[PDB]
């Protein structure tokens, strides 16, 4: 619809058509921070708009409240912004209130045309279909979904709004019908914004090694949650690997060498940095598969090294100097024991980079180490404002990690990426043993009430990690129903829960359709009708912030609702 | 005693009645107790395996008997054994001892 898959490079030609001068700053990029796949979508553009010199401002932006404050206070000097990893799923041209006659210019002739572009850079669905049809001033970058898809909503869409007799009504509520079908529709995400960025890149002639190593980090993120997407995108980054991979063999290792490889990289956590042993214990699949929360699932993992015949000081040896003999033959060793321990898919192709002499990196390290530096790489309104600007600012650390120049910074997210996951793991059988989970019959229901680390959960991205931990440990168990799941933890400083509504998910080798998250409506309806005073203004719409003393009357008012 | 374990036709016969012994000697609940502690054994990546003697003497006592008459050589042995059926129970177990 507003720029199909295939026409991208007519969007970036404007772009510079409009907001490009040797003169004065004109383009803005705001970005969701705490979104991995944004902030290498935002470093793939912004890297192109250094090549193309476009003088540009990025500004990451925590939710919906700090973009309707930061839009206000933009100057009619600003003529485009790009919304990276957020705005699909709201009106926002309502949202914003716009008036498309406030920034209408030039009109003559049956044609218009506008004093400021919106583009929008998202993969959330649904789309709003005002964003999509509605609006003249947004501008969505569409993956193909609404060309594949919604066909009778466009027609609806458009025959509702002329609609101003009984075929009339039989008319205005058949398509009222289906856009009240489309809408309340679970959220969810079907592409990677890094990948869709790349293929603008591929339109313009940009790719390199440098954008193809973002393109692989922003779509490696989704690869925890959205597992079908990465699936989708794994075999196109293969092709992109093998195009821009330089045509040398056996090419001796040199301090000047970037190599991008495909090889093993398995489904363990941080596996050339942690110890081997650690990288079992600490991984969500693993924990899942053997049950690893408990002391027989421990006993499991001993087994397991045992009877692949590594010793366990070898286990616990860190990476680099772990026997070489080892690393050699691991590959070998995982092949002829986890197929005895259910562990197969722990085998896997993945990309990894090494540049020079100093040691190789996995997109999934990689990624770990960005989201470590995401989270903790730095009266109660004032103090949430505060505590959001600290999330703001742990964005740079993030961006400034992406550079090969401070890998140290990259150092520093890879160790607290470590011990951060050491803390999820901690609560994680905190709740597993003390059975904190309550089965009520609609959803889980886990509330953090008091503990150790229970400051770090206010993080929306910790909390989501514990969330993912537990929805891993439900996912591979057969007796569980997979039923949706809400998590969520106090903080004592504001006296609110930030609370989660998570999909489930299905066992992680298995192959169906995706299902949606409507935990993200169904908190809507529920603040709707309450006095409750929870917030909603987080990006990921299915989190929430709410007093202490609503959540019992929300929960309550949630599991008597049908939404669900 | 010792001219009788090191003879290599008794010998042989010696290593298959311990290994028979580590086998299909089992608790009364019908598991194995030596599968049970050689699957403890690795997963503790121990050198050492616990041998009751009175599980000896209760069943082939006639080892019982040699490992106390002529232990230098029965547990050369049964050690043997031991290395045997813990690499039939985690293969290359030789790796780590």
């Amino acid at each position: 619809m507003y720029y199909g898959i295939s026409q991208f490079s007519e969007a970036y030609n404007k772009i510079l058509r409009n907001s490009s001068s040797h003169s004065s700053c004109q383009l803005v990029i705001f970005v969701s921070c705490l979104n991995i796949d944004a902030l290498c979508a935002t470093k793939m553009l912004s890297l192109l708009f250094k090549k193309q010199l476009v003088q540009s401002q990025i500004v990451p932006i925590f939710g919906y409240s700090e973009l309707r404050r930061h839009y206000s206070q933009l100057d009619d000097n600003i003529n485009s912004l790009l919304l990276v990893g957020f705005g699909g799923v709201i009106d926002l041209e309502a949202f914003l209130e716009i008036d498309p006659q406030e920034y209408v210019i030039d009109t003559d002739s049956g044609e218009q045309s506008f004093r400021r572009d919106i583009y929008v850079l998202d993969a959330h669905r649904p789309w709003n279909l005002d964003n999509i049809f509605g609006s003249q001033i947004i501008q969505c970058f569409d993956d193909g979904t609404v060309d594949d898809t919604l066909g009778e909503q466009k027609e609806a869409y458009y025959k509702l709004l002329e609609l101003d007799r009984k075929q009339r009504k039989k008319q205005i509520h058949e398509y009222e019908g289906v856009l009240e079908e489309y809408y309340s529709q679970g959220t969810t995400v079907v592409n990677s914004i890094s990948a869709q960025i790349y293929s603008l890149l591929s339109a313009i002639g940009e790719t390199n090694l440098s954008n193809l190593w973002l393109n692989i980090l922003g779509t490696t993120s989704l690869d925890i949650a959205y597992a079908q997407v990465y699936n989708r995108l794994y075999p196109l980054l293969q092709d992109e690997v093998k195009r821009l991979t330089p045509s040398s063999r056996n090419s001796v290792k040199t301090p000047d060498t970037l190599t991008l490889n495909i090889q093993p990289d398995y489904y363990l956590f941080l596996l050339r940095h942690s110890s081997l042993y650690d990288s079992f214990y600490y991984s969500n699949y693993v924990n899942a598969k053997l049950s690893l929360w408990n002391e027989n699932g421990k006993k499991r993992l001993h087994k397991m090294f045992a009877r692949m015949g590594i010793p366990l000081s070898t286990a616990q040896e860190t990476w680099l100097y772990m026997d070489h003999s080892i690393k050699r033959e691991l590959g070998i060793i995982f092949d002829k024991n986890l197929d005895r321990y259910g562990l197969q898919d722990i085998i896997r192709d993945g990309f990894v980079r090494t540049l020079g002499y100093r040691g190789s990196i996995s997109a999934s390290e990689f990624v770990e180490a960005l989201t470590a530096l995401l989270e903790v790489g730095n009266n109660s309104a004032q103090k949430l404002t505060n505590l959001r600007k600290r999330w703001v600012s742990n964005f740079w650390l993030s961006w400034d990690a992406l550079d090969d120049r401070k890998v140290e910074l990259l150092n520093r997210g890879i160790q607290l990426a470590q011990d951060l996951q050491r803390a999820i793991f901690n609560t994680g059988v905190a709740i597993l043993e003390k059975k904190l989970i309550k089965h009520l019959r609609i959803y889980r229901l886990c509330v953090l009430q008091d503990g150790p680390d229970l400051d770090l959960y206010r993080n929306p991205l910790t909390l989501l990690r514990l969330g993912n931990w537990l929805i891993e440990c439900c996912a591979e168990s057969e007796d569980k129903q997979l039923l949706p799941m809400v998590l969520a933890s106090i903080d004592e400083n504001t006296d609110t829960y930030l609370v989660a509504g998570l999909t489930p998910r299905y066992p992680r080798g298995l192959d169906k359709k995706p299902i949606l998250n409507n935990f993200s409506m169904a908190f809507q309806q529920i603040t709707a009708e309450t006095d409750a005073k929870v917030r909603i203004d987080n990006f990921e719409s299915s989190i929430i912030e709410i007093r202490r003393e609503d959540l019992s009357p929300f929960l309550e008012k949630l599991t008597l609702s049908g939404l669900l | 005693y010792s001219e009788w374990i090191t003879q290599p036709n008794v010998s042989r016969t010696i290593a298959r009645e311990l290994k028979s012994f580590l086998l299909e000697y089992t608790d009364e609940t019908g598991r194995s107790v030596y599968g049970a502690r050689i699957r403890t054994l690795g997963e503790m990546n121990s050198e050492s395996l616990e041998v009751n003697y009175r599980h000896l003497a209760e069943s082939k006592a006639i080892l019982a008997l040699f490992l106390a008459k002529c232990p230098e050589e029965m547990l050369k042995i049964f050690d043997l054994v031991a290395m045997e059926a813990t690499e039939l129970h985690y293969p290359d177990y030789a790796r780590i001892h």
